[PDB]
């Protein structure tokens, strides 16, 4: 895929959301 | 006498909350399908996407979310300060009034009468009606507060009260418009100024209508369902005032890298980032309340709803600040990612919490000890969760794909993708989202059936007295 | 405490909630850069104005942005990044918030009237993989120009410098034209103001 | 922005931040610093509230955000007219300024490639594969929507891939088409020629010129058609329908290059009401460089 600063910002933002959700989600079990 | 809570209006607004939930989310599924398969536009002006979209929007926010807010606030305030609703008939007026508003939306928007201003699309006569109904609502609520029993006012009503006042201000300011004809007006503002008024209004719409008001909901029902005390009253103070003040500033995060001046844009980003803290103070206060009683989650699906609701709330009040960063918005803006965020908050926070709240209150208000089937509350929970997650996922995929493809440059500087290539890339996403939303909608039907079954049971249902 | 005081809580709420509005909206009323038209620019012509209101009624904004962001790739794709002065007479503004379809801030003269007609009549017919709705009724409907005068009067009242010449016979500028005529007329002026000043 | 407004904005923004700090701390004073579990004595319904401390981490987060906000404001425009102190942008930072850099940087990076191609003849550029691929990339973004993603067109819009050219298929002609645009003008013959006249030339062009068969039992006067064509049509399309590239009049001795259909009826409509195809000029939107590469690409297509 095409990689830019902005694309990276977006990707790590979404990743962070996955992390927050995953953490919270398993945290609820 | 009259020292029996007025449950009538709450009853009406509850039922109608489920009804408009169905109608609105149905519309959602439908226009999603239109985005997947354009033939569903049917070459008819009143059923084309452009017109139906704001119908979905208004039905789902002001009709569904709205009625949820009415039922919840009227129940909650009455019990939380222990008196019958002030001016109960005026509350009845706010019911039929609000219904008239929604019906006017349903007729007018497919007919083509729209301001084109997001979440403010209804034309001026309807804006007048709304203002009137809202003033009445304010009188009923703040009046009920003014004639409470306890010295203190519960923080749930700080949020409700705030929501009411600021929504009134918002609505009046952003809908200042010269009427040209019966159903056509021009905005007072234009260009960048209009954009700013619009998104001050627009964001503070979800900020107070869909955040504050529903934080009120959370603050009554989470502790009431869990039967635990509210964690950290100090937090309630901090997070309330800080949210109530910082959120207003968050307007410009919509207009990043637009014709809006740089200074405003920045003010919006900075304050959107500050906003992270109070917002989370909400979900912290909600969840830490459940500490110790987590074993209830496998037991009680209503509580499941409320908690998971807080999960999505935090997630989107984290996602939001992130996307409010100019460099991130640089990719996110105009993409399906925005919509993804939207429905993360919408399905996951607003919808879930109002669902839970209704599942709690509807039996009570209908003189009944509980819902007809708790099992269907659980199956509803799973349908709604799966649906929300699918929706979110498909929109992240689509959004990243779009932003990326749109700005994708080759080694020789030329643009990598045609807009149509991005469009085509998005179709699987459109279909998955259509299915996720469909599933959530199915859950809503399950709720409708359940609620109906319990509604059947008693004609005289004035139980509860205190 | 002020927890027990209804009017004090109410007051400090209305106070706390106002600061952002006062600090963001108010100074824009007086900022020049966002109130100055592009120098060349005129108000929308009766037909253009009518077509813009058609664009509004059909929900075009819902898939189409009119706001080019100052990035190289958006510049390359659409043209010169949008300027505040371009939307100075837009009651109400039609910057997008979504791009289901491409940005239209400068559809300008990028396409022929004929193309716009075919494509609005059936987008799939010219762009097979379009997700855009067909808008054939635009052809079957005729503008009578009844309210154009009123509309322009209202917009002048709101600041838009319509001439008496403009308002007078704004009707016969429009009467008999089809809605499709008006929509096309509107689309063909978008973003033109800047690139020929 | 007038200074008064700049000051007003800054003062209010800062006052709000200060107020926020004051709020977080003032809320914080009797901090247990522990979960504690005490409760306060007033009941709302069912609900009661613990007097708990703010989570230290949440506190930290909140403060950090405000600090970041002050830092951002100092770095970047926002308060008033204050210009950014951020390093590397002289006279501060604005979105426009940022844009100028990205373009300028791009121009420095890619400028030679464009430059290299510009010296070369359009015919020379087509030879270079690298150039063609670049041109194709350009084509999809700006030219695909009308001429098809395959450049093979549709009804109303020329197939650029084939060997049939309306305005000529030499490099110079193609480049001119793209650069300056093109408007064709088939005048309408309906009134001038009569309905029967229309039917007749249509039939003549389809059968006798284009070598297409006529629909069963359509008694058109092909002789009449022929005469009409010679009288009127031959002037622009040539007699025998070679067509004239000068006028963008297409050849009529083959339906292959026709953009308005080849059925008797469609021919009749073309003849009766005329045609005014428009190829928009790209000189303004794309500029000489891009246009040059595109001419190269389109030229390349047909070989
Ligand atoms: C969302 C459901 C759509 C609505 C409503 C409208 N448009 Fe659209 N449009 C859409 C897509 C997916 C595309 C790209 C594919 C295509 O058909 O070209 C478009 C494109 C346009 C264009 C061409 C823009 C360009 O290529 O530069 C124009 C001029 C345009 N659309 C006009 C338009 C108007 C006037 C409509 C409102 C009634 C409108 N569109 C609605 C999808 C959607
Ligand atoms: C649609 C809105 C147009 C866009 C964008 C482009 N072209 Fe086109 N082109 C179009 C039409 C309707 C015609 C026929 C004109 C006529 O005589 O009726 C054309 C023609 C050309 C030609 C000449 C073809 C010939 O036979 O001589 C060329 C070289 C040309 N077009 C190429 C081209 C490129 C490179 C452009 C993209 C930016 C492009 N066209 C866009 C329709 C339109
Ligand atoms: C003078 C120059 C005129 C005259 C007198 C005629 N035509 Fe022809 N024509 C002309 C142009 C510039 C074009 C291109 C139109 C466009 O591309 O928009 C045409 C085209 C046609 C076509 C369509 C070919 C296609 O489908 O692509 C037909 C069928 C046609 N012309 C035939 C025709 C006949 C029968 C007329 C004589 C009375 C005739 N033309 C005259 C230019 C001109
Ligand atoms: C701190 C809290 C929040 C912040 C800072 C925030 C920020 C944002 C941002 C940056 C966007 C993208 C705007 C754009 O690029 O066009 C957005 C869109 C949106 N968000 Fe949030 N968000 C928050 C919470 C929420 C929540 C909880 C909801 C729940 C419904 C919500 C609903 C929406 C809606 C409806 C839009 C779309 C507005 C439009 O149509 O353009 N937001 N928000
Ligand atoms: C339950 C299934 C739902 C489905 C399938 C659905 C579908 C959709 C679709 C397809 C769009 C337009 C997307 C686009 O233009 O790209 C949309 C917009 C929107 N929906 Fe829903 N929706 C659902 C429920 C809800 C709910 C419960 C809310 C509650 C607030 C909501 C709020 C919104 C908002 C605010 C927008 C506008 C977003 C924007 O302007 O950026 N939706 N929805
Ligand atoms: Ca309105
Ligand atoms: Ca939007
Ligand atoms: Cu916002």
């Amino acid at each position: 895929m095409f990689v830019d600063n902005v694309v990276l910002a977006g990707v790590v933002t979404v990743g962070l959301m996955v992390a927050f959700l995953a953490g919270f989600g398993y945290f609820i079990w | 006498t009259s020292t029996a809570y007025s449950y009538k209006v709450v009853r009406q607004f509850a039922i109608m909350t489920v009804v408009w939930g169905i109608v609105g989310m149905g519309l959602g599924v439908f226009i999603a399908a239109q985005l997947a398969w354009p033939f569903l536009n049917f070459d008819l002006p009143w059923t084309s996407f452009g017109r139906l979209r704001p119908l979905h929007t208004n039905a789902v926010i002001f009709a569904f979310g709205g009625c949820a807010l009415f039922a919840t606030s009227y129940y909650s305030v009455q019990r939380t300060c222990q008196t019958t609703l002030f001016a109960p008939k005026l509350a009845a007026f706010t019911f039929w009034g609000w219904q008239l508003v929604i019906l006017l939306a349903a007729i007018s928007l497919p007919l083509g009468f729209t301001s084109s201003k997001e979440y403010a699309e209804l034309e001026w006569p309807i804006d007048i009606l709304i203002t009137i109904v809202w003033v009445a609502y304010a009188v009923v609520f703040f009046g009920t507060l003014a004639k409470r029993k306890v010295k203190h006012i519960y923080v749930g009503n700080w949020f409700f009260g705030a929501f009411i006042l600021t929504v009134a201000i918002l609505h009046v300011v952003n809908n200042l418009e010269i009427p040209v004809t019966a159903m056509k007006s021009y905005s007072l503002y234009a260009g960048a100024t209009d954009a700013m008024v619009q998104w001050w209004y627009g964001h503070n719409a979800v900020g107070f209508f869909l955040t504050a008001g529903f934080l009120g909901i959370m603050y009554y029902f989470v502790p009431k369902q869990a039967e635990r005390p509210v964690y950290s009253y100090r937090l309630s103070i901090v997070h309330f005032w800080a949210l109530i003040t910082v959120y207003i500033w968050a307007g410009p995060h919509h207009l990043h890298y637009t014709a809006l001046p740089d200074w405003a844009q920045s003010l919006g980003m900075v304050m959107s980032l500050i906003l992270l803290a109070p917002s989370w103070g909400g979900m912290i206060n909600g969840m830490m309340t459940l500490s110790g009683a987590w074993h209830k989650l496998r037991s009680d699906p209503i509580l499941r709803f409320l908690v998971v609701s807080l999960a999505f709330y935090g997630m989107s009040t984290f996602e939001g600040p992130m996307m409010a960063i100019k460099t991130v918005n640089a990719l996110s803006h105009y993409t399906d990612w925005t919509i993804g965020h939207v429905h993360a908050g919408a399905l996951g926070w607003v919808a879930m919490v109002s669902i839970g709240a209704l599942y709690h209150l509807v039996p009570k208000v209908f003189g009944r000890e509980q819902m007809h089937s708790i099992g269907l509350i659980n199956t509803h929970f799973w349908l709604a969760t799966i649906g929300t997650v699918l929706y979110i996922a498909s929109m992240w995929v689509n959004g990243i794909a779009q932003g990326l493809m749109w700005r994708a440059i080759n080694d020789d500087g030329t643009l990598t993708y045609s807009f149509v290539e991005s469009l085509e890339a998005s179709h699987p996403g459109f279909v998955v989202r259509m299915i996720g939303g469909a599933i959530f909608f199915a859950g809503m039907l399950v709720m409708a059936y359940n609620t109906w079954r319990t509604v059947q049971a008693a004609k005289p249902a004035e139980y509860d007295a205190a | 405490k002020l927890e027990k005081n209804v009017g004090l809580l109410t007051l400090f709420m209305i106070l706390a909630v106002s600061i952002g509005g006062l600090t963001q909206i108010v100074p824009l009323f007086f900022q020049d850069s966002v109130n100055e038209p592009v120098e060349g620019m005129k108000p929308y012509t009766a037909l253009q104005l009518e077509g813009r209101d058609l664009y509004i009624r059909e929900g075009c904004v819902g898939c189409h942005s009119q706001m080019i962001r100052p990035f190289r790739a958006e510049t390359e794709r659409y043209g010169h990044y949008s300027v505040a002065g371009e939307s100075v007479y837009d009651h109400p503004f039609l910057w997008g918030s979504k791009r289901t379809g491409p940005d239209l801030a400068r559809v300008g003269g990028r396409y022929s009237d004929d193309w716009h007609r075919a494509h609005l009549y059936n987008p799939r017919n010219v762009v097979p993989e379009s997700k855009m709705p067909s808008y054939p009724w635009l052809v079957e409907n005729t503008l009578d120009g009844k309210d154009t005068a009123k509309k322009m009067s209202a917009l002048r009242m709101l600041g838009v410098p319509y001439t008496e010449e403009d308002i007078a016979g704004a009707r016969d500028s429009v009467n008999g034209k089809t809605e499709m005529d008006a929509m096309v007329a509107y689309l063909q002026v978008l973003g033109t103001a800047l690139t020929n000043k | 922005m007038s200074t008064f407004w700049s000051g007003y904005i800054a003062l209010l923004t800062l006052g709000t931040i200060v107020a926020l700090f004051w709020l977080i701390f003032a809320t914080r004073k009797g901090e247990s610093a522990g979960t504690t579990d005490q409760t306060m004595g007033h009941a709302f319904d069912g609900i009661e509230e613990y007097d708990n401390p703010l989570p230290r981490w949440w506190f930290l987060l909140f403060i950090g955000t405000l600090v970041f906000g002050i830092l951002y404001l100092v770095l970047y425009p926002g308060l008033g007219n204050w210009k950014g102190v951020l390093p590397g942008y002289e006279g501060g930072w604005t979105q426009e300024k940022q844009w100028e850099r990205e373009v300028a940087q791009a121009d420095e990076k890619y400028g030679p490639i464009f430059a290299k191609y510009a010296a070369m003849s359009v015919e020379e550029v087509a030879q270079d594969p690298q150039a063609v691929k670049m041109g194709a990339r350009l084509f999809a973004n700006y030219c695909s929507i009308c001429h098809g993603s395959d450049a093979k067109g549709s009804l109303g819009f020329p197939n650029l891939a084939d060997q049939d050219w309306r305005w000529g298929g030499d490099a110079a002609s193609i480049k001119t088409s793209i650069l300056n645009g093109r408007i064709a003008a088939m005048p309408a013959w309906g009134q001038a020629i009569g309905e029967e006249g229309v039917k007749n030339v249509a039939a003549f062009v389809r059968k006798d010129l284009a070598g297409l068969p006529l629909p069963e039992g359509t008694d058109a006067d092909l002789s009449a058609g022929k005469n009409v064509y010679a009288q009127t049509c031959a002037v622009c399309h040539g007699q025998g329908g070679e067509g004239m590239a000068a006028l963008g009049a297409p050849k009529l001795n083959s339906a292959a290059g026709w953009i308005y259909g080849s059925s008797l009826g469609q021919l009749q409509q073309t003849i009766r009401h005329g045609r005014n195809g428009q190829m928009p000029a790209q000189q303004q939107y794309l500029g000489d460089d891009k246009v040059h590469l595109l001419a190269a690409y389109v030229y390349s297509l047909s070989q």
